[PDB]
């Protein structure tokens, strides 16, 4: 299996890798039908999302999209910096695929 | 507890998260490298500010030697606190560590190596006009049952960390000579004597950590996810 | 998809953006039959409800109610601040939508 | 709709409303076969439980009571104080319906 | 309903009191097939396991094994000291059916 | 059952022990299809990774794979010591069997 996230992104199509190295400014989350999803934005202007679970996620894919959702709140609230985000750009704000930080 | 006078006001030291040392912003950024160094620490003297150079910050035994001090060297201030913190073994006791080489003796300094957690801090009080205002107030975020029974750190584990310089006989003496850092009593000294320092404040920021983040641990039904 | 928690909240009808900017002064939480829901007040008087999930929620809302309520009893412990809250109007007390936090 | 935990109380039976305004002194849960449940007591000499779930508990209570368990240990371990608790007194200890908690 | 650890310990067979008064010293948590379990052990020198589910579990103990697990690692991380734990002292080590704290 | 880390390592095939002692370096978290794991390094250069779920998993062992990614993260932030790791070493990087902390 993959060693870095970098690697790890690399073996998906419409991926890029960003180096934020920066905690996360703020955290939405929303309950809305249709629209259940976290947004997260960074003190440069990037904004991510995990996006809603629909048909381009197999199975396996659900309950890690519920553990990203824990990871990105408890990453805000402790203000914990993040490094790097594979995310696919194919989406508007680009999804996240996975996450790193480093200590 | 202990006491500190300081013009820094609750929520400054809120949003770094502690009182901090000459240089640090906020209480976990190893993004700075601090300088920790007792000796050069009871030494050194500050304008405006009780001694808290060199990755430490000091603090005095009693409320009325902190105002004491506050009134000596913040004489000219409408408002400054004095801040009253729980013991714990990030504190260490200048007399004891640095011995009959303790620097300013009589004014009896314990001092906190990397700072004061916000989360270790009891409260403080108001200073008008160097006139203390006798009501305490309390700081929410004190973990009380965690710092309930924690006690300064004992003499014994600072020696190490005591920061004398290389060829400054207390190396070569008892008790420092049993603790000496690797090349005390070449450069080896000091960045040994830096790095023992910095471990020492890497493993009570985790102690830290573990209190102050696990109240954002969520935990998750298992068996409704698989 | 939505950036903002603005931009998400007006894509529904009945809803309304309330700018908190600040922390939660009670957390009320109930496990009595029928009335399984949580509910939260603020210095200025407003209260919020997080609504007992029911037939006004699709399937994919449920996990997104019960991930609501984590959220707000984590801010309530730790006296995070609460940036703007999107509710639908329509509900006594008003429901939660979506969340936003910042800093 | 309930604004309040004593509206929230009164519209249930055996129901009573108890103003704690202190922290949890002990927690104490157990996995044991038919005793699977939490208990609390306070410094004042009262002590209440978290029923095992069983056939007075409907299907959208299941969920509830996994929640409030889970709120009992998180308030226990941060020494939040509670305000008050709804509970069903035809119980031996009180049973909890609903708490509260401020500031 | 049992409203101590010693009264509910004592509605069991082979069990016992254990009064530890003290912080968990070590945990071990392992994820092996045959093994999902967690061992969690004293400066006194004691050990105890939360038990792999199995047949001497009824239903409603699977949920309650994943809680107490979940309780051993936050007791673990935060440092806070168990009170009392009620065993099964006919397994090796000694099987958890309840823990107290009290502060 | 085991009483230690290693005396559980011991009863698979193909694993060995490895003693850390030391907080985790980085911590990499992906929900990408077919790559949902995480994985985490050291300052000595070692890589470790919780497998994704597959054929190699007996059905108990879902449940804690889930948990082991859950304590792995809460360990990393809160920079707490690993004292020892049980490993399969026939995968790469080496997959997480058990984990143990102390003090
Ligand atoms: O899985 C989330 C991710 O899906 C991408 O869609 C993939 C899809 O997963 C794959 O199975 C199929 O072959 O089509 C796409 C190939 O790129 C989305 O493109 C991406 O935005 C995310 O939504
Ligand atoms: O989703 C909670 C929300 O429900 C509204 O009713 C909507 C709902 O948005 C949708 O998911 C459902 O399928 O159709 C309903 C159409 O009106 C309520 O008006 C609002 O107050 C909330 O309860
Ligand atoms: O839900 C817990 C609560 O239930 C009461 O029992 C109710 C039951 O919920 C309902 O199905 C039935 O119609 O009426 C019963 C009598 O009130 C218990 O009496 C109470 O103590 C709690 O256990
Ligand atoms: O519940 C865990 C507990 O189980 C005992 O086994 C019992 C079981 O609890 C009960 O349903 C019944 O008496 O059958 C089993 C026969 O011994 C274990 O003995 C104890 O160590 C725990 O494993
Ligand atoms: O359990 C994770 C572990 O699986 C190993 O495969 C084992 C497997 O557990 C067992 O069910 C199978 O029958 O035999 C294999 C060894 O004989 C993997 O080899 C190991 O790396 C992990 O993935």
């Amino acid at each position: 299996a993959p060693q870095t996230i970098t690697e790890l992104c690399s073996e998906y199509r419409n991926t890029q890798i960003y180096t934020i190295n920066d905690k996360i400014l703020s955290y939405t989350e929303s309950m809305a039908g249709k629209r259940e999803m976290v947004i997260i934005t960074f003190k440069s202007g990037e904004t991510f999302q995990v996006e809603v679970p629909g048909s381009q996620h197999i199975d396996s894919q659900k309950k890690a999209i519920e553990r990203m959702k824990d990871t990105l709140r408890i990453t805000y609230l402790t203000e914990t910096k993040i490094d790097k985000l594979c995310v696919w750009n194919n989406k508007t704000p680009n999804s996240i695929a996975a996450i790193s930080m480093k200590n | 507890r202990l006491y500190r006078a300081d013009s820094r006001p609750p929520d400054e030291i809120k949003r770094s998260g502690g009182l901090m040392p000459r240089g640090h912003n906020e209480y976990f950024d190893r993004g700075t490298q601090m300088n920790i160094c007792l000796y050069d620490h009871a030494r050194g003297t500050q304008t405006g500010f009780v001694r808290y150079d060199d990755g430490y910050v000091s603090t005095s035994l009693s409320l009325r030697s902190a105002h004491l001090a506050g009134q000596s060297i913040l004489s000219g201030y409408s408002t400054y606190y004095i801040y009253v913190i729980a013991t714990a073994p990030n504190m260490f006791n200048v007399n004891d560590v640095l011995g009959v080489y303790s620097p300013h003796p009589y004014e009896q300094e314990v001092s906190a190596l990397g700072g004061i957690p916000y989360s270790q801090i009891y409260g403080w009080y108001r200073v008008n006009f160097g006139v203390i205002d006798e009501r305490l107030h309390r700081n929410r975020e004190y973990r009380d049952r965690y710092y309930r029974n924690l006690n300064i750190a004992p003499a014994e584990d600072g020696y190490r960390l005591a920061c004398f310089p290389p060829d400054h006989q207390a190396w070569r003496e008892e008790p420092w000579i049993h603790h000496a850092p690797q090349g005390c009593g070449g450069d080896t000294c000091n960045e040994e004597t830096q790095n023992l320092s910095t471990i020492y404040l890497r493993e009570y920021q985790s102690k830290v950590k573990r209190q102050i983040f696990s109240d954002y641990q969520s935990e998750v039904d298992i068996y409704n996810r698989i």
